[PDB]
RNA sequence: AGCUAGUUGGUGGGGUAAUGGCCCACCAAGGCGACGACGGGUAGCCGGUCUGAGAGGAUGGCCGGCCACAGGGGCACUGAGACACGGGCCCCACUCCUACGGGAGGCAGCAGUUAGGAAUCUUCCGCAAUGGGCGCAAGCCUGACGGAGCGACGCCGCUUGGAGGAAGAAGCCCUUCGGGGUGUAAACUCCUGAACCCGGGACGAAACCCCCGACGAGGGGACUGACGGUACCGGGGUAAUAGCGCCGGCCAACUCCGUGCCAGCAGCCGCGGUAAUACGGAGGGCGCGAGCGUUACCCGGAUUCACUGGGCGUAAAGGGCGUGUAGGCGGCCUGGGGCGUCCCAUGUGAAAGACCACGGCUCAACCGUGGGGGAGCGUGGGAUACGCUCAGGCUAGACG
């Protein structure tokens, strides 16, 4: 058993995207698809599909990338060059609002989960509101 | 705002009082994940109507006894000493954890 | 640590461990001197150094350490320790008030004369 | 030294001996009506009762009781002797305890 | 007590010209002049490539003696602007530049914050006319920066307020001779003053 | 009884007082009941002496002798001058 | 590591302003504990202080708030109040007293005294102000206080001067013996005029009270200042204290003589055993300046206790393995509840401090008025993603 989708989410994507794959399927599941809905959305991937593997549901996350290199290493650069799940159970993470930080001066984000849905951080000010401090990309 | 509080009835064997298991969390003051700590209060009960095994409310109150200085607003709901029983073993342990170990 | 092991268990704090039981934390202690010996220091390097073993006014006693030149410290001056020590004279924990009380800087001084203590001349 | 002002230590002393006595009175004049009461002396127990009570508030009326004292005092003994002539009672002088 | 000395000297080590030195510091006389080695006996010998550190100290230093000003100010000014708001490096030189000593100075009641701070430590000027002298002296902006009374009859601030003509007065000052008074426009900044000073390196000797 | 008097709050030689209310029974710099107005006796400025006797009359509807010199202070803002 | 007899609770009662095992009687057989009881150790807690990028560490002097204490211990009377610093009773150590029976004593109040100590002052001034107590009042009382003295103990301002002035004095170090250095440095030229002297010389203070008129409101008028004749205002008024540390690397500033593992330096790794920029003085040099340097202690650096922000194959560091209690952690779906969680309103967060704007003593230190912020908690209200929770379902985990 996971002991925590999100976070493994995170990871399958992490893992996947630092070998350049195409996609990586990821245990559907009601929140999750969420996350990425923004991960996606935010152009952290050009978005994710719910596939069925094994009639077994699941979703694939479409990992994207930048464009190959010159020359000694033709890897292209990462579109998601960090990932973090930070309020894991284990040690739970709520902030309010003035609590949310600037992921990477604002070049990054950081997914609060409030009361008004799963949101961004520049979007938590927006309903002017806060959470429980997701994952945080950039 | 005199105080009320939800908790349990541990225990009864006393008379007309009795003692209230009350959980409560609240997060580390720095290590933030949500500690879960509990306390036994002593409610005053007249008809000895709650009984063992019971949610029930506190309240603040008139001083009965030291040791003793709530009572009992109400009955949230009963049977379930299966919150009883841990506390009961919680205690159950011990003893046998002093020079040799509690048990299992 | 499991976060948890921290909630439960902790990081455990410090523990100063003073090098000056001349206690009281004070910075001089009074005393009068005992032996007025004098060692040679550890490996490193050598010389015959001039100690001090003084009783402190607090029940205590230490291998005082004497500075300057030459002095003029009886075998039962009144003297004032001060802390140092020697990482040539292993077992002398502090210094001398050269100045104050049976004392007085080392008559051939001229420099760092705030050490050492000596006044200051009239020269011309 | 002679702090002067010390009088009051006189004045105190003096004052108590005052005090203790105004008390004193009570207490050895109201038990006498308990132990009437008891008995089932209807009026010299109502009767003593009152003038208890009144020195009662008597002594309450000046620094000796005062307060609720008073009241309390009262009441714990009126109380004490009412229930106590559930021996047949029938109160006469009545007056203290109305009915 | 300041300094009191060998001041050209000063400059010879910290290396560049120092006008402390009222006047003569324009020809042939600021030492400066085939003589602009440092002090010292070796002084005129090589100068190993100094330490990656020395250089905020000295540089510091310079901008310090400049006003001849005294380090216990000239430090907890530093703090006065670095909790200031506003780009500090600039701050610090501004209210660095409102000592009614130096004040004066740039208007030219005297040649020298040397020559000057005496010249104000007796009533000699007057910060709206109710006159002051504690050179460590702040004027705000727009002030008015009049002569002492019984100075007016007096040589040398006659003759500096007197050679006073051909030369300007920097942007934000304004006196004028034909009243011996004088004006704080407003504070400056950098450019403003020439200063061979890089006040960045400054703002870094403080850090450490 | 409730005064209502002066504490001082100046310096050595810079007297300034706050118009408060306190019991007496505490010091007269100590903790109080509530601020309404300051006296400055050098009077180096235009404002001297404020004080809000907006509370002053309920501060004075109950208890509170005002000290002397309280309701000195008081009487040129007239807590009084009920024309 | 297990503690408990007034110990846990009941009934009845005493006691107090008041609840109460606060105390007493009798009855039940309970109370507390690893969420750390009980014991031992150190300790007044707070505001705030220092320090830190902060989270955090360390602290709690002066000022403000609460507490306990008044030679060590116990009890209580008088009173609105105390278990009462300068009130009382007893008891013990102690000083003084004494006709030897028997007594008087409390500075942890201002100041002083002695003692221990590295160390912490004046036996002054004043009732003017502010406050406190009694008083009809006048008015006394006030070592609370407002001041002065004492201490470089901290902090802030300040003088030891200013301009010119030698291709550059003498005396004093370096040497390739040409010469380089201390230096515009001084001497000297005028200029200003600290300290010091002459005159005047307060704010702080307008109320109590007198008069007024209704001892109401409004108006007049008595008088009083310790500081102090000080601060300051006008006059004249003499160029008129500099010290301390450091100069091998971190670390800034190098030379010479002396010097021989000795004399000594030292925070560290280290320097001396004839050329030592490291030991001693000088020449100079750097740093700061009525200060400079040391000593001890707290924070920092020390991400070296690691929440932010560490680790565990060989550097210290995985428990000889298991089963498993408590405890921590939990799959996919829907609904209720809305405790965690977020949100708004309000209440609270004293004052001083610290942030900010203007202001006041010539500046600043210090000071006032104003403004802002402030986690936390209390009452109402709102949200439901997440965590829990309560009820229904599924089958990817588990088991069969
Ligand atoms: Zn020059």
């Amino acid at each position: 058993m996971l002991t925590d989708p999100i976070a493994d989410m995170l990871t399958r994507i992490r893992n996947a995207t630092r070998v350049y794959k195409e996609s990586t399927d990821v245990p559907a599941s009601r929140f999750k698809e969420e996350i990425l809905r923004i991960l996606a959305r935010e152009g952290f991937i050009k978005g994710y599909e719910r596939v069925d593997v094994d009639g077994k549901p699941y979703l694939r996350v479409y990992l994207k990338y930048g464009p190959r290199r010159q020359g000694p290493d033709p890897r292209p650069e990462q579109v998601i060059h960090h990932i973090r799940r930070i309020s894991k159970p284990g040690r739970r993470v709520y902030v309010g609002v003035k609590e949310i930080p600037r992921v990477r001066r604002g070049l990054g984000i950081a997914i609060l989960s409030t009361s008004k849905g799963v949101l961004t951080d520049r979007e938590a000010r927006k309903l002017g509101v806060g959470g429980e401090l997701i994952c945080e990309v950039w | 705002p005199k105080k009320v509080l939800t908790g349990v009835v541990v225990s009864d064997k006393m008379q007309k009082t009795v003692t209230v298991l009350v959980e409560r969390q609240f997060p580390h003051p720095l290590y933030g994940k949500v500690i879960k700590r509990s306390k036994k209060y002593l409610a005053h009960d007249p008809e000895e109507k709650y009984k063992l095994g019971d949610v029930v409310e506190i309240i603040e109150s008139r001083p009965i006894s030291k040791r003793k200085r709530f009572r009992v607003l109400r009955l949230v709901e009963s049977g379930r000493m299966d919150l009883v029983e841990k506390y009961l073993i919680r205690r159950q342990n011990y003893q046998s954890l002093s020079k040799r170990g509690g048990k299992a | 640590p499991t976060i948890n092991q921290l909630v439960r268990k902790g990081r455990e704090k410090v523990r100063k461990k003073s090098k000056v039981p001349a206690l009281k934390g004070a910075p001089f202690r009074r005393g009068v001197c005992t032996v007025v010996r004098t060692v040679t220091p550890k490996k490193p390097n050598s010389a015959l150094r001039k100690v001090a073993k003084v009783r402190l006014t607090s029940g205590y006693e230490v291998t005082a350490y004497i500075p300057g030149e030459g002095h003029n410290l009886q075998e039962h001056s009144v003297v004032l320790i001060r802390g140092g020590r020697v990482k040539d004279l292993p077992g002398v924990r502090y210094h001398i008030v050269r100045g104050v009380y049976d004392a007085a800087g080392v008559k051939d001084r001229k420099k760092s004369r705030s050490k050492y203590g000596t006044k200051k001349p009239k020269e011309a | 030294r002679n702090l002067s002002a010390l009088k009051r230590h006189r004045q105190s002393l003096k004052r108590r001996l005052r005090n203790k006595a105004k008390k004193s009175a009570i207490k050895t004049l109201s038990k006498k009506a308990i132990q009437l009461a008891q008995e089932g002396k209807a009026e010299e127990a109502l009767k003593i009762m009152r003038k208890a009570e009144s020195l009662i508030d008597k002594a309450a009326k000046g620094s000796t009781l005062h307060k609720n004292a008073a009241a309390r005092r009262k009441s714990r003994l009126m109380r004490k002797v009412r229930q106590l002539l559930e021996a047949a009672g029938a109160p006469l002088i009545g007056g203290g305890l109305s009915a | 007590g300041r300094y009191i000395g060998p001041v050209c000297r000063l400059c010879r080590r910290e290396g560049v010209k120092l006008y402390l030195k009222g006047e003569r510091c324009y020809s042939p006389k600021c030492a400066m002049e085939r003589r602009p080695y440092p002090p010292g006996q070796h002084g005129q010998k090589r100068a190993r490539r100094p330490s990656d550190y020395a250089v905020r100290l000295r540089e510091k230093q310079k901008l310090r003696r400049i006003y001849g000003i005294s380090e216990r100010q000239f430090r907890n000014l530093f703090e006065e602007a670095s909790k200031k708001k506003g780009v500090t490096g600039s701050v610090f030189l501004g209210l660095l530049e409102s000592r009614l000593d130096n004040v004066v100075y740039r208007l030219g009641f005297a040649v020298s914050r040397r020559q000057a701070r005496q010249l104000v430590r007796h009533g000699h000027i007057t910060v709206n006319g109710r006159r002051v002298d504690l050179p460590s002296y702040r004027v705000r902006p727009g002030d008015e920066i009049a002569v002492a009374e019984k100075s007016r009859n007096l040589e040398l601030i006659r003759q500096n307020l007197e050679a006073m003509k051909g030369r300007k007065v920097g942007p934000w000052l304004s006196l004028d001779v034909e009243g011996m008074k004088g004006k704080f426009l407003r504070l400056p900044d950098r450019e403003d003053l020439a200063l061979p000073v890089n006040e960045q390196l400054v703002i870094e000797f403080y850090s450490r | 009884m409730v005064k209502i008097r002066l504490a001082r709050f100046g310096s050595k030689h810079n007297p300034h007082y706050r118009i408060v209310v306190t019991d007496a029974r505490r010091k007269r710099d100590g903790k109080y009941i509530e601020k309404i107005g300051y006296y400055d006796p050098r009077k180096t400025t235009p404002d001297w002496l404020k004080v809000d006797v907006e509370r002053a009359r309920y501060w004075l509807s109950v208890g509170a002798q005002p000290t002397d010199t309280a309701r000195r202070l008081l009487r040129q803002a007239g807590v009084f001058r009920q024309e």
